[PDB]
């Protein structure tokens, strides 16, 4: 979302 | 908005306390979710300039984070177990305010959040 994708 | 002053972590004019519980805080539970694959992006303040997100300190006033929170047990900031799980529960409830549902952060921050949970489950003797 707002602060993006961060999962790998 | 350019980004405020981290939370400190000392105060000179600050009791200071060890209690049992509070090195379980430090040993145990910081230690445990800090090493998680989740931890990263709560191990420092939110840098709303770097991620570019002008209206995070508008809607979080009361920012938190894991890496205030080990230099806060490191430092002996805390005088009790409650206002260390205080600002850990801040640090989830911040990331739940700002962020939506399904965002990573907010699968991130459940994860650790029921992590955090089951070791406060878990909280020793106070003395």
């Amino acid at each position: 979302g707002a602060k993006g994708s961060k999962i790998n | 908005s350019m980004n405020p002053p981290p939370p400190e972590t000392s105060n000179p004019n600050k009791p200071k306390r060890q209690t049992n519980q509070l090195q379980y805080l430090l040993r145990v539970v910081l230690k445990t979710l800090w090493k998680h694959q989740f931890a990263w992006p709560f191990q420092q303040p939110v840098d709303a300039v770097k991620l570019n997100l002008p209206d995070y300190y508008k809607i979080i006033k009361t920012p938190m984070d894991m890496g205030t929170i080990k230099k806060r047990l490191e430092n002996n900031y805390y005088w009790n177990a409650q206002e260390c799980i205080q600002d850990f529960n801040t640090m989830f409830t911040n990331c739940y305010i700002y962020n939506k549902p399904g965002d990573d952060i907010v699968l991130m921050a459940e994860a650790l959040e029921k992590l955090f949970l089951q070791k406060i489950n878990e909280l020793p003797t106070e003395e």
